[PDB]
C-alpha cells in the first residue's frame, strides 16, 4: 500500500510453510489426485451425482494444493530471479516471469523421479527468465538465438580479455569461434543499447539532446520552389517547341499524365510507323540536346 | 477556434480516436529497420513511414493514393500523417488515473467518501473492498441467520461439555492408575501438571475458536458500502462462511464497480443538507466535496473516466526513434513506458488465460497499475522508474510542465526563421532610424528577396542560378542587395528585453566588418553597452509586419519611456559632457576676450578660431531676425522710445559663444536657452521638444545634439591622469586626529571600563562621522576644471559616492552576514589599499555580486507573475459615461503664507485626466477631460487649490475593459492612449523593469531579528502577493479605550471600543517596540505597533479606496527610495486587477456556494437576477488576493495552464468540463491567432480600402 512494492510483495509472500520431503511428495500426490479427478470429470459419461461432487471436491483440493505449492515456491523463484537482475529489466518483472516459468515447471512434474523440486524447477526458472530477458528487455526486439549467440560472444570476449590482458582483434575472436569476421562485426553492431532522447547536455537545463537532431523527411522550401519552377520552365520549353513535337514528347515520358507510353502504344491514335515515330522522337531529344536549350535546364539538373 | 473544450475522455472516446490495438511491445526490426506489424510504431495503425509506400514493399507509386494494401493493410498516404494518428492499448484489468487519485484533495475531491490512504490501500492491491451489499435482503432474514448462529453456539457448547466430561474421565483414570501403579513417589503430581497444561491449552483454543466466531459475527453485523478489509484471511473466511450476501472485489475494479452504481445527485442533496446545519471542519469537508461533486451534476461528462480501461498512445513522430551516425539509436522515454505497460498487460492477459493463484494475479495487476501510473506521472509516487540508472524517465506530464514543458518552451516562445545575431558597435554616423548590418548578415537574412530581384534584373536565368550566385557571393549580388534592403525595416532586440523598448525597428544599412552598427542615441534604451553585448536582428516579413515596424516600432518614435514619461533616447555618457563643456560658465578657466561685442555668431566663431576668445566668455553677441529670445529676456527687452517688439526682431544678449552654438543646434523656433545645460536641463529640453514638435523634427534635433556633443566632447578637455584625481590635503590631519582619539578609546577599553559592544557602536559612529567629514572636505577641495568633477557634476557618468571612495577614504565597509568592522578603510583607491583592507573590501564585493544575481532572478520572476496577473486588460472604449474619480492631492506641505505643490506630482497627478471642472471664483480654471501638464498644474496651485479629482483607472467602470479617457494619456506617445493599446503588459513591464535597479539590502539588523521589515524587492513582491508582512502592525477595529496587559509569559494589549461595541484583543510578543498609550485615546486610523500593516484587515475595516491608497503608497515609497520613477497608474492597473474577487457569505438565497472565490461582475449579475426573482441578495466582502492566486483563478484555463500549477488546473478543467472563451492574449499566442490588442481588434481589421474617384480619374 506504500512505496517500494518489492517490500510489499516480499511481505505478501508471508510465512508460507516450507516443505520437507514427505510434505511435498504428499502435496504432489494430492496434485495428481485433483488432476486425474478433474480429468475424469471432463469425460462426458454419466455417473452418479454424488461421485461427480466427490470428484469436484478432489479437483478443488488439487487446485488448493497447486496454489499452496506456488506460495511455497515463490521463495526459490525470488532467490533465483535476483541472480539475473539489473540488466535492463525490472526486478519484480523478473520475479513475475520466473513465476510463469515455475507454473510451467510444476505442471510438467511427475513423482517417479524421487528428486527435490529445486533441481527440476531451476532449469525452467532460468530458461523462462533468460527467454523473457531476450524477448522484452531491449527496446528493439532480438530473437532468443541471436541473444544467446551475442552474449556467448560477449562472455568469450571477456574471457579473452582476462586471459591475455589486451583487446583482441575481431579476426582472432572470429577464428576461435569459427564464424566469419564480418558476421562478428554484424552481431556486435546489432548488440547495442539505444540512448534516451532526453539526456541533459550539461550545466544548462533547458537545452536538451532532443532539440539538436534534424530530420531528413522535413521539406526544404528551396527544394519545393525549385521543383515548381522546374515544372513551369519545362512547360514553357514544351510550348517553345512545335505543337506536334510537344504532343509526341508529352506521351513518350507520359509528362501530361502519371504513365509513360511506348512507341507502339501511340501508333494507333496518331497512326505512324515505329520507324517514323522513333525518328521524330530522337530528333526531339537531339533538338533539346542542343546547347541553346540547355542553360535553362543544365542548372536544373 | 471560437471555443476550445476539455473534459474526461471515456473509453468510447479513446476507441474513437484510436485506429487499432498496439498488441505487441516491440518497435522496429533489428536488421531491416522496418516498423513492425500490429506492434509499436505500426504502419498499419499509425500510417506509413515513407511517402505513399506500404509495409510489404508494394504500391510504391503515387497514382493510386488513398487505397488500402491487401497484403499488409497500410494506407498509402503522406508520411506526416504519423504526426496525427493514434491508437490505443486494451488493458485486461482496469486501472486508475494518477491525475485525479493521488493529487491535491481539492481535485481528488472525496467523490467517494474515502480517505486517500484508504484509496492507496484499495487500488494498489493491499486491502479488499466491499462494492455492493444486499442490505434489505440481509435485514429481511435476520431471525433465520440469528437462529442458525444460535444453533452453532448451542452445538459448540454441547461439544465443549462432552469434551470436558471426557477429559475429566481421562484425568481421573490416569490419576487413579498412576496412584495405584506406584511407579514413582510423586509421578501423580507430574501427570496432573501435564493434564492441567493440556486443560489450559485446550481451553485456550476453545476460547480462541469462540473469539473468531464472535469477531466474524460482529464484523458481518456492521458491514456496509465503502468498507475495507486489510486482512485477506478475514475476507476469505467471510466469503467461505457467508455467501451471496455482500459483493466485493479487489483493486481499481472495485472503484469501477462502485462508480457505475454510484448515486451522486442524492449525494449532493444530503451533502447540501449537511452544509445547511453543522459546525467545525465538517463544514470545510462538505464544502470541498460539494464543490467537486456538483461539477459532475451540471456538466454532461460521466465520472466513469476517473478509472480507465484503455490507454491511448502518442503518434510515433512525437515519440520518435531516430537513426544517428554510427548506427546508434535514440528513442523517447514514452516508447519505453509504453513498452513496459504493454509487456505487463500481455503478461496479465496470459495469467488470466490459465488458472493462476490470486497473489500472482494481484501482483501482476498492481505492477500494471503502477506502470500506467508511471506512464502518466513518473515520479509522482515513490521512487520513479529510473531506467539507465542516472535520471528518471520523463512521462507525458513531465513534458507538459515547467521550463521544459510545451506551454513554456515551445508555445509562448519559439525559435524563428529570418533571424540573425552578432556583436554590436557604436556608429555616430547613423541617423536615429538607421542600423548597420554586415554584408554576410544582410545576405543571409534577405537571401530570397535577393534571388527574386536577381531574376527580375535577369543577372541569373532562373532561381537555381540565383541561389548559386548567392552562395558563391559575387559583387553583383551585393549591389542588388544594397538595392533591396532599403525601405525594409528590421527588428533589433537584446536578450534581457526588460521593457517595451527592447525591440526597436531600424532601417538597415550595409557596412563592412562583422558587427551590427547601432546609433549611440538609442543604446541606453536597450541597456546595451558595447562590451560584447550581442543583439539579435529579426526581419519583419509580410506587408503587415514591416508596416507595424515602420509605424509603431521605429526608433524615431520611441523617445519617451512608458515607465514615467521621461525621455530615454537622450543618453548621458559622452554627449552630455560635451554639451556641459560647451555651455558651462567660465569659472576656474581663464576667459579670454571677456566682455566684447560681436556682430553675429559668425564673427564670434572667426574670433574663436583666431584664438583671442575662449569658448565660454560673457560677450554681447547680436542675433539675426527670427531668433526667439529667451523666456526670461522677453519682458527685459532692449528699452525703446517708440513702441517696438523683440519677439521677431534682432537683439543683443549677454551670453557666451558656446550657448550661441547650442541654440544653433536646437531649432530656430525654440527659445534661446541661456543656462548651464548639464544633464537634467538637457532632459527637460528633450522632453519639451518631444512635447511640442513633430517626431521627425525631434529626431533631427537629437541627432544634431549627438553630433555636436561628440564633437565638443573630443575637445572638452576631459582626461584621467592620476594628477586629475586629487586627494584632500586635510584628510591626513583629519585621520590623524580621529585615530588619536581612537587610540585614547582603545587604552580606555583596555582597562575594562567599557564593553566591547558599546566600544564597537561608538567607534563605527565616530568613523561614520569621520568619513562624512572627509567627504565634505573632498567636496570643498576639487575645482571645477578637473575632468572627474566635470564628468560627475554634469550628470554624465558617476555618483558622488564613487568619487568619495576614489579620492577620500573608502569609509565603512561591511563584514560577512551583514555587520560592520570597527576599523574602516582609511586608504583611498588613488593612494591604494593595503592587504587586509582589500580583503575586507572583497567581503562586500562578492556579496554584492551574488546579491545582484539573485536580485535579477527574482525580478524576472516578479515580472512574469505581474505579466500574467495584469494581462488581458486593454483599452476598449473611447470614453465612459462616468464622472467619479479619485481625490488625489495636489498641494501639500504648504508653509506659513504660501502654498506648495506636492513633491511627487510628476508621477501621480501628471498624465491623468480631470473627472470634472474645477472652480474657485465661479469660473473654470481647467476644463474637464484634458491632460494635466506643467502649466495647468502650476496655474491650479497658483490659484489656491489643495486637492484635485483625477479620473483614474480604479474608478473606471465600463461594459468591457477600461476606456482611454479614464486611463489617462499614454506615457509612451505623449498623447491620449489609443483604443486597443495593451496597457496591462506595459504596466507589468514598467513595474518589473527597475527590479534589477533596486539594488537594496538591509545593511544592519541592529543585533535583533524581526525588528526590521522587508526592504527592496522582497518588500515589493510581499506587497503584490498580498501576504502578511514579517512585521505585523495590528489596527484597532473601532475607537475606544486601549490599555496594556504585561503578562510575564507573553505580552498582551486590550482595546475596549465605546458605544457598547464588543472588546477586541490583539496579541503582541515581548519584543522591544510598542508605541501606543495605555488608557489613551485610539481610533481606526493609527497602528498599535509601528510596522507594516497587514493590508487584508486594512481592506476589511477601512474600505477599498483606503487599501488602494495604502498599496499604491507603499510600493511607490519602496520605488522612490532608490530613484526609479514609476507612474502610479501602472500600479493602479495591477491593484484593480488585484481586488476584483469578492468573497461571499450566507448565500442561502443566491443558490451558489458561500465562502469561495466569486468574480465581482458575476456576483453583481447574480444579485440582479436574484432581486429580479424577489429573493434577498447574498452578502459579500472584497478579498485582497495575491498576484499568483488571482492568476491561477481565471476564466481561461489556457492562461492558467501556461502558469506555474499546470497539472492542478488541467485536472480542474477536466473535472469541471470548462471550455475557455478565447478573449485573452496567452490563449491567442498559443493558438497562433491574432492577439486582441492593438491592430488585432475587430474595429481595425474590418476596414475596406478603395481609391477616390478623382484619384483614378487622374490616372
Ligand atoms: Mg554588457
Ligand atoms: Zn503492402
Ligand atoms: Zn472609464
Amino acid at each position: 500500500a506504500t512505496a517500494d512494492p518489492v517490500k510489499d510483495y516480499l511481505k505478501q509472500i508471508g510465512k508460507v510453510p516450507l516443505l520437507n520431503a514427505e510434505q511435498e511428495v504428499e502435496l504432489a500426490k494430492r496434485i495428481e489426485a485433483g488432476l486425474f479427478a478433474e480429468d475424469k470429470l471432463a469425460n462426458s459419461d454419466k455417473l452418479a451425482p454424488k461421485l461427480k461432487r466427490e470428484l469436484e471436491i478432489i479437483a478443488e483440493d488439487g487446485r488448493r494444493a497447486k496454489n499452496h505449492l506456488l506460495e511455497a515456491n515463490l521463495r526459490l523463484v525470488v532467490s533465483l530471479a535476483k541472480r539475473y537482475t539489473g540488466r535492463g529489466m525490472l526486478f519484480l518483472d523478473l520475479i513475475q516471469e520466473g513465476n510463469l516459468g515455475l507454473i510451467r515447471a510444476v505442471e510438467k512434474f511427475d513423482y517417479t523421479k524421487g528428486y527435490k523440486f529445486s533441481t527440476y524447477a531451476t532449469w525452467w526458472i532460468r530458461q523462462a527468465i533468460t527467454r523473457a530477458m531476450a524477448d522484452q528487455a531491449r527496446t528493439i526486439r532480438i530473437p532468443v538465438h541471436m541473444v544467446e549467440v551475442i552474449n556467448k560472444l560477449a562472455r568469450v570476449q571477456r574471457q579473452m580479455l582476462q586471459d591475455l590482458g589486451r583487446e583482441p582483434t575481431p579476426e582472432e575472436l572470429a577464428k576461435e569461434l569459427d564464424m566469419t569476421p564480418e558476421k562478428v562485426i554484424e552481431v556486435q553492431k546489432y548488440g547495442r543499447e539505444p540512448i534516451s532522447l532526453h539526456t541533459p547536455l550539461g550545466e544548462d537545463g533547458d537545452s536538451e539532446f532532443g532539440d539538436l537532431i534534424e530530420d531528413s523527411e522535413a521539406v526544404v522550401p528551396a527544394d519545393a520552389v525549385s521543383f515548381t519552377l522546374l515544372q513551369e520552365q519545362l512547360h514553357s520549353v514544351l510550348d517553345t517547341l512545335s505543337e506536334r513535337e510537344a504532343g509526341v514528347v508529352s506521351m513518350r515520358f507520359g509528362l501530361t499524365d502519371g504513365q509513360p507510353k511506348t512507341l507502339d502504344e501511340i501508333g494507333k491514335v496518331y497512326g505512324v510507323t515505329r520507324e517514323r515515330i522513333r525518328q521524330i522522337e530522337s530528333k526531339t531529344m537531339s533538338k533539346l540536346r542542343h546547347p541553346s536549350r540547355s542553360q535553362v535546364l543544365r542548372d536544373y539538373l | 477556434f471560437d471555443e476550445l473544450r476539455i473534459g474526461l475522455a471515456t473509453a468510447d472516446d479513446i476507441r474513437q480516436w484510436s485506429h487499432g490495438e498496439v498488441k505487441k511491445p516491440e518497435t522496429i526490426n533489428y536488421r531491416t529497420l522496418k516498423p513492425e506489424k500490429d506492434g509499436l510504431f505500426c504502419e498499419k495503425i499509425f500510417g506509413p513511414t515513407r511517402d505513399w509506400e506500404c509495409y510489404c514493399g508494394k504500391y510504391k507509386r503515387v497514382r493510386f493514393k488513398g487505397i488500402i494494401c491487401e497484403r499488409c493493410g497500410v494506407e498509402v498516404t503522406r508520411a506526416k500523417v504519423r504526426r496525427e494518428r493514434m491508437g490505443h492499448i486494451e488493458l485486461a484489468a482496469p486501472v486508475t488515473h494518477i491525475w485525479y487519485f493521488k493529487g491535491v484533495p481539492s481535485r481528488l475531491g472525496y467523490l467517494l467518501d474515502l480517505a486517500p490512504k484508504d484509496l492507496e490501500k484499495v487500488i494498489y492491491f493491499a486491502a479488499y473492498m466491499i462494492t455492493f451489499v444486499d442490505e434489505e435482503r440481509r435485514t429481511r432474514d435476520l431471525p433465520s441467520l440469528e437462529a442458525h448462529v444460535s444453533v452453532e453456539r448451542q452445538q459448540i457448547e454441547q461439544r465443549r461439555d462432552s469434551d470436558l466430561e471426557a477429559r475429566a474421565k481421562k484425568l481421573e483414570t490416569d490419576l487413579a492408575e498412576l496412584e495405584a501403579e506406584g511407579a514413582k513417589a510423586d509421578v501423580r503430581r507430574k501427570v496432573r501438571e501435564g493434564a492441567e497444561r493440556e486443560m489450559k491449552q485446550l481451553r485456550d483454543r476453545a476460547q480462541r475458536e469462540i473469539d473468531r466466531l464472535d469477531e466474524v459475527w460482529n464484523r458481518f453485523k456492521n458491514l456496509k458500502v465503502q468498507d475495507l478489509e486489510g486482512d485477506e484471511l478475514l475476507y476469505r473466511e467471510l466469503r467461505d462462511r457467508f455467501g451471496t450476501y455482500f459483493d466485493g472485489s479487489m483493486g481499481a475494479a472495485a472503484l469501477q464497480k462502485r462508480l457505475e452504481s454510484f448515486d451522486l445527485d442524492e449525494e449532493a442533496e444530503r451533502l447540501r443538507e449537511i452544509i445547511r446545519t453543522g459546525k467545525g471542519q465538517k463544514k470545510t469537508r462538505a464544502l470541498k466535496r460539494l464543490k467537486v461533486v456538483s461539477a459532475f451534476l451540471q456538466t454532461s461528462n460521466s465520472p466513469k473516466g476517473m478509472v480507465l480501461d484503455c490507454v491511448p498512445v502518442i503518434p510515433p513522430d512525437l515519440r520518435p526513434m531516430v537513426q544517428l551516425d554510427g548506427g546508434r539509436f535514440a528513442t523517447s522515454d514514452l516508447n519505453d513506458l509504453y513498452r513496459r505497460v504493454i509487456n505487463r498487460n500481455n503478461r496479465l492477459k496470459r495469467l488470466l488465460d490459465l488458472g493462476a493463484p490470486e497473489i500472482i494475479v494481484n501482483n501482476e495487476k498492481r505492477m500494471l497499475q503502477e506502470a500506467v501510473d508511471a506512464l502518466f506521472d513518473n515520479g509522482r509516487r515513490g521512487r520513479p522508474v529510473t531506467g539507465p540508472g542516472n535520471r528518471p524517465l520523463k512521462s507525458l506530464s513531465d513534458m507538459l510542465k515547467g521550463k521544459q514543458g510545451r506551454f513554456r518552451q515551445n508555445l509562448l516562445g519559439k525559435r524563428v526563421d529570418y533571424s540573425a545575431r552578432s556583436v554590436i558597435v557604436v556608429g555616430p554616423q547613423l541617423k536615429l532610424h538607421q542600423c548597420g548590418l554586415p554584408k554576410a548578415m544582410a545576405l543571409e537574412l534577405f537571401k530570397p528577396f535577393v534571388m527574386k530581384r536577381l531574376v527580375d534584373l535577369n543577372h541569373a536565368q532562373n532561381i537555381k542560378s540565383a541561389k548559386r550566385m548567392v552562395e558563391r557571393g559575387r559583387t553583383v549580388v551585393y549591389d542588388v542587395l544594397e538595392e533591396v534592403i532599403a525601405e525594409h525595416p528590421v527588428l533589433l532586440n537584446r536578450a534581457p528585453t526588460l521593457h517595451r523598448l527592447g525591440i526597436q525597428a531600424f532601417e538597415p544599412q550595409l557596412v563592412e566588418g562583422k558587427a551590427i552598427q547601432i546609433h549611440p542615441l538609442v543604446c541606453t534604451a536597450f541597456n546595451a553597452d558595447f562590451d560584447g553585448d550581442q543583439m539579435a536582428v529579426h526581419l519583419p516579413l509580410s506587408a503587415e509586419a514591416q508596416a507595424e515596424a515602420r509605424i509603431l516600432m521605429l526608433s524615431s518614435n520611441n523617445i519617451l519611456k512608458p515607465a514615467d514619461g521621461r525621455p530615454v533616447t537622450m543618453p548621458t555618457q559622452d554627449m552630455v559632457l560635451g554639451l556641459f563643456f560647451l555651455t558651462t560658465d567660465s569659472e576656474g578657466r581663464s576667459p579670454k576676450g571677456e566682455g566684447r561685442a560681436f556682430g553675429s555668431s559668425a564673427e564670434a566663431i572667426m574670433a574663436f578660431d583666431a584664438g583671442d576668445l575662449t569658448l565660454q566668455a560673457k560677450i554681447d553677441i547680436r542675433f539675426p531676425v527670427g531668433t526667439i529670445p529667451p523666456r526670461g529676456f522677453e519682458p527685459p527687452a532692449r528699452e525703446e522710445g517708440e513702441p517696438e517688439w523683440q519677439q521677431g526682431d534682432t537683439f543683443t544678449l549677454k551670453t557666451t559663444l558656446g550657448r550661441a552654438l547650442f541654440n544653433e543646434l536646437l531649432p530656430e523656433d525654440y527659445p534661446f536657452v541661456d543656462y548651464e545645460v548639464g544633464k537634467k536641463q538637457l532632459s527637460e529640453i528633450v522632453n519639451d521638444l518631444a512635447e511640442r514638435y513633430p517626431k521627425v523634427i525631434v529626431a533631427a534635433t537629437l541627432d544634431n545634439l549627438k553630433a555636436a556633443g561628440f564633437f565638443w566632447a573630443t575637445r572638452s578637455g576631459v582626461t584621467v591622469a592620476i594628477s586629475d584625481i586629487v586627494v584632500p590635503d586635510a584628510k591626513k590631519e583629519i585621520v590623524k586626529g580621529y585615530e588619536g582619539q581612537d587610540e585614547k578609546v582603545q587604552k580606555q577599553y583596555e582597562r575594562g571600563l567599557i564593553t566591547k559592544e558599546e566600544r564597537t557602536q561608538e567607534l563605527i559612529a565616530i568613523w561614520t562621522k569621520a568619513t562624512n567629514e572627509v567627504a565634505e572636505a573632498m567636496n570643498d577641495n576639487f575645482p571645477k576644471t578637473n575632468p572627474v568633477s566635470m564628468m560627475v557634476n554634469s550628470g554624465a557618468r558617476g555618483n558622488m559616492m564613487q568619487m568619495r571612495q576614489i579620492a577620500g577614504m573608502r569609509g565603512l565597509v561591511s563584514n560577512a552576514k551583514n555587520e560592520t568592522i570597527p576599523r574602516p578603510i582609511k586608504a583611498s583607491f588613488r593612494e591604494g589599499l593595503s592587504v587586509l583592507e582589500y580583503f575586507i573590501s572583497t567581503h562586500g564585493a562578492r556579496k554584492g555580486l551574488a546579491d545582484t544575481a539573485l536580485r535579477t532572478a527574482d525580478s524576472g520572476y516578479l515580472t512574469r507573475r505581474l505579466v500574467d496577473v495584469s494581462q488581458d486588460v486593454i483599452i476598449r472604449e473611447e470614453d465612459c459615461g462616468t464622472e467619479r474619480g479619485l481625490k488625489l492631492p495636489i498641494a501639500t506641505r504648504d508653509a506659513d503664507g504660501t502654498l506648495r505643490k506636492a513633491e511627487d506630482v510628476e508621477t501621480s497627478v501628471y498624465a491623468r485626466m480631470l473627472a470634472e471642472d474645477v472652480v474657485i471664483d465661479g469660473k473654470v480654471i481647467a476644463p474637464a477631460n484634458v491632460d494635466l501638464g506643467d502649466v495647468l498644474i502650476d496655474a491650479l496651485v497658483a490659484h489656491g487649490v489643495e486637492e484635485v479629482k483625477t479620473r483614474s483607472i480604479l474608478t473606471c467602470e465600463s461594459q468591457v475593459g477600461t476606456c482611454a479617457m479614464c486611463y489617462g494619456r499614454s506615457l509612451a506617445t505623449g498623447k491620449l492612449v489609443d483604443i486597443g493599446e495593451a496597457v496591462g503588459i506595459i504596466a507589468a513591464q514598467s513595474i518589473g523593469e527597475p527590479g534589477t535597479q533596486l539594488t537594496m539590502r538591509t545593511f544592519h539588523t541592529g543585533g535583533v531579528a524581526g525588528d526590521d521589515i522587508t526592504q527592496g524587492l522582497p518588500r515589493v513582491v510581499e506587497l503584490f502577493e498580498a501576504r502578511t508582512p514579517k512585521g505585523v502592525a495590528p489596527i484597532s477595529e473601532a475607537s475606544g479605550r486601549v490599555r496594556i496587559e504585561e503578562t510575564e509569559k507573553t505580552k498582551k494589549i486590550v482595546v475596549t471600543p465605546d458605544d457598547g461595541s464588543d472588546e477586541t484583543a490583539f496579541p503582541i510578543s515581548k519584543r522591544a517596540r510598542l508605541l501606543v498609550g495605555e488608557g489613551d485615546h485610539v481610533e481606526v486610523g493609527q497602528k498599535l505597533t509601528v510596522g507594516a500593516t497587514n493590508p487584508h484587515d486594512v481592506l476589511r475595516i477601512l474600505g477599498q479606496r483606503a487599501v488602494q491608497v495604502h498599496l499604491v503608497g507603499e510600493v511607490q515609497k519602496v520605488y522612490n527610495s532608490q530613484g526609479v520613477s514609476i507612474h502610479d497608474k501602472h500600479i493602479e492597473i495591477i491593484i484593480r486587477q488585484m481586488l476584483r474577487r469578492v468573497t461571499i457569505i450566507e448565500s442561502g438565497d443566491a443558490e451558489l456556494l458561500p465562502g469561495e472565490l466569486v468574480e465581482r461582475t458575476k456576483f453583481e449579475t447574480e444579485n440582479r437576477r436574484v432581486v429580479q426573482e424577489g429573493g434577498h441578495p447574498a452578502s459579500g466582502r472584497p478579498q485582497l488576493m495575491g498576484i499568483t492566486k488571482a492568476s491561477l483563478a481565471t476564466e481561461s484555463w489556457l492562461s492558467a495552464a501556461s502558469f506555474q500549477e499546470t497539472t492542478r488546473v488541467l485536472t480542474d478543467a477536466a473535472i469541471n468540463a470548462k471550455s475557455d472563451s478565447l478573449i485573452g492574449l496567452k490563449e491567442n499566442v498559443i493558438i497562433g491567432k491574432l492577439i486582441p490588442a492593438g491592430t488585432g481588434l475587430s474595429r481595425y481589421r474590418n476596414i475596406r480600402v478603395e481609391p477616390t474617384e478623382e484619384a483614378k480619374a487622374a490616372m
